[PDB]
């Protein structure tokens, strides 16, 4: 409730550039063999980007801004990133959107959520017996409005350390209300956390929210054998999104394929 | 608009005509057809759960039930006929479906069949001060059906109550739930009532054997409400078959148009719905229904 991980102790922000990485599809329009413009919020090739790493005591949790919109880059082995806060004050005063994967399915709620200090979906004796399942991220929550289940999958709970070989790049924007989601995932080899080269990012949820939102929040989980739990290996990145200008190369079957900074 | 050479006598405005050729009109197909898609109406709210609800609260303890993200097909209630009235206020019931709002609540209890006479706006009474007040601008709906038959008790239900004294009057859909003792003179009445003090709540007589007047009415109140935020709940829309191979107007889910539409060799993404030329001008679309 209000322990935090006293083994916790918080790095420098590195920064390190996005070379072509971040680019969505701005609507659902079919496009085959052309080149359009769009200007909307995108994120500037080659900018900085905010390196964070959570593994037992480098282990990185702040809060961060939501003014414009941000981003991920959710490359890890153990499973650490199982969901994310968003809101202004983060507890029962305002609303805030919760979103959460337990492992076994996907779950979006909205409530008055007077989140813990340090929260986190953590689990516990995962020598025998583990299923693959959770086993409190805030205290109190009541009068909220909006509920969601997408598809289930299956979550590796383990704890494990080593290399990374997978990419799961997120964008998060509040259209008008409407807190609009995209995603991609894709094979990778690590080399600083941030693997290059392009990629679009198809959308995956519309949310009809309308909370007015400035800051969010990771939810790393902790795993031992809240105050002296454990954590694997694990790193993410952090964008902040723009008003920019793009172009849009569409082949024949509507994927993009490439894109230009104007 | 007798024959073509009449036509092209006013055109060059001339009663002779030397050899040539001419353009006088323009040929256009007429839409023979309308075509009318939307998706499927899955996931609706349980509407009938209140209408139809094993257990009902009491009137000073109304319960009430938030209907969003769903699409609500008012129409069901109008033509079911398992009420003993309805009545609402601003839309008619049979035009609900047409609009679209951003929060709606179901404020159910159980009443007298005098009693109904107080939900409304502008009224006073028992129940419209004391128990469950509305306001003056209240444009929702209340249905009632007579539950003489499924919630009368020989002796009386005691588990339906209601309040006959407060100290002051309710707001509009204000809720309170307490036992103080109602004062009337100045001594203080020490948790008891007697002389100048009353135990403001009591139970109902829903006997078997009651009146029109004194029988059990499932009632509830659905008020609607249109906010700043989006629109979380609607009507259904109407649709029909899919026309092919003749001009009509489109009228899609959230696209209209006019043309001829046949079947393509286009591949779209999953979360493609609709597409466009070069000059962003619609060329292909995605049926709502099938894929």
């Amino acid at each position: 409730q209000c322990v935090n991980l006293r083994t916790r102790t918080q790095l420098p922000p590195a920064y390190t550039n996005s070379f072509t990485r971040g680019v969505y599809y701005p609507d659902k329009v079919f496009r085959s063999s052309v080149l359009h413009s769009t200007q909307d919020l995108f994120l500037p090739f080659f900018s900085n980007v905010t390196w964070f790493h959570a593994i037992h005591k480098r282990f990185d949790n702040p809060v961060l801004p939501f003014n414009d919109g941000v981003y991920f880059a959710s490359t890890e082995k153990s499973n650490i990133i199982r969901g994310w806060i968003f809101g202004t004050t983060l507890d029962s005063k305002t609303q805030s959107l919760l979103i959460v994967n337990n492992a076994t399915n996907v779950v979006i709620k909205v409530c008055e959520f007077q989140f813990c200090n340090d929260p986190f979906l953590g689990v516990y004796y995962h020598k025998n017996n583990k299923s693959w399942m959770e086993s409190g991220v805030y205290s109190s929550a009541n009068n909220c409005t909006f509920e969601y289940v997408s598809q289930p999958f299956l979550m590796d709970l383990e704890g494990k350390q080593g290399n990374f070989k997978n990419l799961r790049e997120f964008v998060f924007k509040n259209i008008d209300g409407y807190f609009k989601i995209y995603s991609k995932h894709t094979p990778i080899n690590l080399v600083r956390d941030l693997p290059q080269g392009f990629s679009a990012l198809e959308p995956l949820v519309d949310l009809p929210i309308g909370i007015n939102i400035t800051r969010f929040q990771t939810l790393l989980a902790l795993h031992r054998s809240s105050s002296g739990w454990t954590a694997g290996a694990a790193a993410y990145y952090v964008g902040y999104l723009q008003p920019r200008t793009f172009l849009l190369k569409y082949n024949e079957n509507g994927t993009i394929t490439d894109a230009v900074d104007c | 608009a007798l024959d073509p050479l009449s036509e092209t006598k006013c055109t060059l405005k001339s009663f002779t005509v030397e050899k040539g050729i001419y353009q006088t009109s323009n040929f256009r197909v007429q839409p023979t057809e309308s075509i009318v898609r939307f998706p499927n109406i899955t996931n609706l709210c349980p509407f009938g759960e209140v209408f139809n609800a094993t257990r009902f609260a009491s009137v000073y303890a109304w319960n009430r039930k938030r209907i969003s993200n769903c699409v609500a097909d008012y129409s069901v209630l109008y033509n079911s006929a398992s009420f003993s009235t309805f009545k609402c206020y601003g839309v008619s019931p049979t035009k609900l479906n047409d609009l679209c709002f951003t929060n709606v609540y179901a404020d159910s209890f159980v009443i007298r069949g005098d009693e109904v006479r107080q939900i409304a706006p502008g009224q006073t009474g028992k129940i419209a001060d004391y128990n469950y007040k509305l306001p003056d601008d209240f444009t929702g709906c209340v249905i009632a059906w007579n539950s003489n038959n499924l919630d009368s008790k020989v002796g009386g239900n005691y588990n339906y109550r209601y309040r006959l004294f407060r100290k002051s009057n309710l707001k509009p859909f204000e809720r309170d739930i307490s036992t103080e003792i109602y004062q009337a003179g100045s001594k203080p009445c020490n948790g008891v009532e007697g002389f100048n003090c009353y135990f403001p709540l009591q139970s109902y007589g829903f006997q078997p054997t009651n009146g029109v007047g004194y029988q059990p009415y499932r009632v509830v109140v659905l008020s609607f409400e249109l906010l700043h935020a989006p629109a979380t709940v609607c009507g259904p829309k109407k649709s029909t078959n899919l026309v092919k191979n003749k001009c009509v107007n489109f009228n899609f889910n959230g696209l209209t148009g006019t043309g001829v539409l046949t079947e393509s060799n286009k591949k779209f993404l999953p979360f493609q719905q609709f597409g466009r030329d070069i000059a962003d001008t619609t060329d292909a679309v995605r049926d709502p229904q099938t894929l």
